[PDB]
């Protein structure tokens, strides 16, 4: 009997790999590993990740000017 | 733009609204829509008057994209200089625009065909016993091209090696030089008697792009420019029959070089002995007074070292005065030291024959001072419709990358990363997968990949051959002949050595697994081995062309950024995330963890004569 407040991020491997390497540059972002699809991270770091990971994934595409 | 109230919508166009003119009465019929800042123009495709305009805007604009319905061109001063040569003059050119025009040519449109378009006809080049003389017409001109800081019925010697500077000297300056050769009345060059034999079956866009370089009747150089497969080779045997002189022909490959003689034989009568192939297996030359010569540029562009076998031809190249030369794959002419051939053969026509007229860097335009305009161009979804060309369902798979290999490419520097998104082995499982549906379905595949690594590990793991750039002439020869008429060999796995210029009547399927960058031009130009297929008129019939890629990696950027040229020509790549029934295959490579592990750590480790007796 005891509760946790936090975010529950589901996503698949690529993106669980990207938070795990913003968690090991930032270690508040990532409360506890529930499962290979699901991430416990800190309510203030949600809105920040979802903002940060994006700005990486803008690497791979190819915006034309 | 006077008394003309903005729009409150105005704000969103930043300086591009074009609502301060007035739509003439006649719009529905004209199909023309003119920008007057930025010389694009819109065509409509699908109205009356379409045909008139297709080719007269091909000619006065280069085609930025042309899909389906509406086209789009663009004016600038390369495509005016392109039009000024074959007899247009700036009147032609205003009337046939506003007669085009929904709207009325705005003035800063005419300002710009005005000025480029009388440049055209006051300065000739000629060559005489291999001396190049800038001969003139009138005397006037003595006192600009001899006053000129850069130069140095009148006409004077000029060096050899200089020609590339005066010829870019010329263009600076009010006059622009035209290469034109009279044929007919050249008898100092001994003729050679070829002609095409009756069963040859000259295409309609052959006969236009032949048009377009003998309207006038004597040959003019420049380029013309048709899709892969669209039969490139009869427009230059068609050229090099009809000016009927000694002719030279530089192609970047041994084996295309091979394919140039047997086509050149099987087109046109060209007797078998007057053919000589300069490339690195034999080097005799023909003896007889007319001849033809088919050899590569880097047999002809080298500078240092040549060995003596070798400089005798070149000397038997040099010292003649060829009549016409073909540079099949003029894309790369302009590059550092390919561009010094077109100097030192001494030639009175050159033709430029290439699918893609793109490279990453600035030197495209370079080609207008060494071989002349560009005289024609072709669409690639007409002569599809027509049946002259494979119709191709274009695809882009997504591979996913595993877990494991994904997790490494995150810690791993740039160039071994490639190495990293090459090998997932979802990739190999997809490729398999397409492999054996489309081996079932009779189909001819090829797999391209600029890696070799890669490239061997697929073909040893699928028991299949595979060409790279180590491969002697003959054993890829041989590869090739046994891939066309041998039924057990399917498919094969190429590499950046036939990513241009062989010809595969027989290949329908295309895979690629790597990739050279953001080049847009590869990407077509592999496209090309299967627009040719043989069964491309039968029902129904679609060619295809596979692009795996990794998922969430650099290669998807890359692959966004390397079909950007087969769009505007009118392809549409279709995105794949999943293929049905490829859980139900028997064995998959790499299916289980332990195979996938083996292969991530192979991959990341990548990185006194007596005494003779004694010994
Ligand atoms: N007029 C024609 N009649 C018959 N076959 C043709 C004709 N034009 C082209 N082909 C065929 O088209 C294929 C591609 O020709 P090729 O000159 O290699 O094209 P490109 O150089 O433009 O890639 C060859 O099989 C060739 O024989
Ligand atoms: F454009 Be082709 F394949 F030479
Ligand atoms: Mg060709």
């Amino acid at each position: 009997a005891r509760a946790r407040k936090g975010a529950l991020v589901q996503c698949d491997p690529s993106i669980k790999a990207l938070i795990l390497q913003i968690d090991a540059k930032m270690s508040d972002i990532v409360l506890e590993e529930l499962d290979d699809t699901h991430l416990l991270v800190n309510p203030s770091k949600v809105e920040f990740v979802k903002h940060e990971l994006n700005r990486l994934l803008s690497k791979n595409i190819y915006n034309p000017m | 733009p006077a008394d003309f109230v903005p729009d409150s919508v105005s704000g969103m166009f930043r300086s591009h609204d074009f609502s301060y003119l007035r739509l003439r009465p006649d719009h529905a019929s004209r199909p023309l829509w003119i920008s007057p800042s930025d010389g694009r123009i819109i065509l409509e495709s699908f109205s009356p008057l379409a045909e008139q305009a297709q080719d007269f805007l091909v000619t006065i604009a280069e085609p930025i994209s042309r899909p389906s319905h509406i086209h789009e061109y663009k004016i600038t001063a390369y495509s005016l200089y392109a039009a000024v040569s074959v007899g247009l003059e700036t009147d032609d050119i205003i009337s046939v625009l506003d007669r085009l025009s929904k709207v009325p040519v705005a003035e800063s449109i005419i300002n710009f065909i005005k000025g480029a378009t009388i440049s055209y006809g006051k300065v000739k080049l000629v060559i005489k016993h291999n001396r190049y003389f800038v001969e003139t017409t009138q005397a006037d001109i003595l006192q600009m091209l001899l006053n000129d800081s850069v130069i140095g019925v009148h006409s004077f010697e000029i060096a050899n090696e200089s020609v590339e500077v005066v010829k870019k000297r010329c263009q600076e300056i009010d006059y622009p030089v035209l290469e034109e050769y009279d044929f007919r009345n050249d008898h100092r060059n001994p003729d050679l008697d070829i002609d095409l034999k009756p069963s040859t079956q000259i295409r309609p866009y052959q006969e236009k792009s032949l048009s377009k370089m003998f309207g006038n009747g004597r040959a003019r150089s420049g380029i013309i420019v048709l899709p892969c497969g669209a039969g490139k080779t009869l427009v230059g045997i068609t050229a090099a029959c009809t000016i009927k002189k000694s002719v030279i022909v530089l192609c970047t490959s041994s084996v295309s070089v091979m394919q140039w003689r047997q086509q050149f034989l099987q087109w046109c009568t060209l007797q078998p002995e007057n053919c000589a192939v300069f490339t690195s297996d034999n080097k005799e030359m023909f003896q007889t007074e007319s001849g033809l010569v088919v050899s590569t540029y880097s047999m002809v562009a080298n500078t240092r070292n040549r060995s003596h076998d070798s400089q005798k031809v070149m000397d038997f190249l040099t010292g003649r005065e060829w009549g016409f030369i073909i540079l099949d794959e003029v894309h790369v002419v302009p590059a550092a030291m390919f561009r010094r051939v077109v100097s030192t053969i001494a030639a009175h026509a050159k033709l430029g024959l290439t699918a893609t007229l793109v490279r990453e860097d600035d030197k495209i335009g370079d080609l207008n001072f060494l071989i002349g305009p560009k005289l024609y161009e072709a669409n690639w979804m007409e002569l599809s419709q027509k049946g002259h060309i494979a119709n191709v369902q274009c695809a882009e798979v997504w591979c996913p990358m595993t877990a494991e290999f994904y997790q490494e490419y995150l810690r791993e520097t740039a160039r071994k990363r490639m190495l990293l998104y090459i090998m997932n082995p979802t990739k190999f499982q997809a490729c398999q997968f397409l492999i054996q549906y489309h081996e079932r379905r009779g189909d001819k595949i090829i797999v391209f990949s600029d890696n070799v690594y890669a490239l061997q590990e697929y073909a040893l793991k699928m028991g299949k051959p595979f060409i790279y750039g180590s491969t002697p002439q003959q054993e890829r020869m041989n590869i090739l002949q046994n891939f066309q008429y041998n039924d057990q060999i399917n498919t094969i796995f190429l590499s950046k050595v036939g990513d241009t210029s062989i010809d595969l009547p027989e290949a329908t399927c295309l895979i690629q697994i790597s990739s050279h960058y953001g080049s847009r031009r590869q990407e077509a130009q592999r496209l090309g081995r299967i627009l040719r297929a043989k069964r491309r008129n039968d029902e129904g019939f679609n060619a295809f062309f596979y692009s795996l890629v990794s998922k969430d990696t650099q290669e998807m950027y890359y692959s966004t950024k390397r079909q950007a040229f087969l769009v505007d020509q009118g392809y549409a790549f279709k995105v794949i995330t999943h293929l049905h029934g490829m859980e139900n295959i028997p064995n998959l490579a790499y299916a289980s963890p332990r195979e996938r592990r083996e292969l991530l750590q192979e991959v990341l480790l990548k990185n006194h004569p007596l005494i003779r007796k004694m010994y």
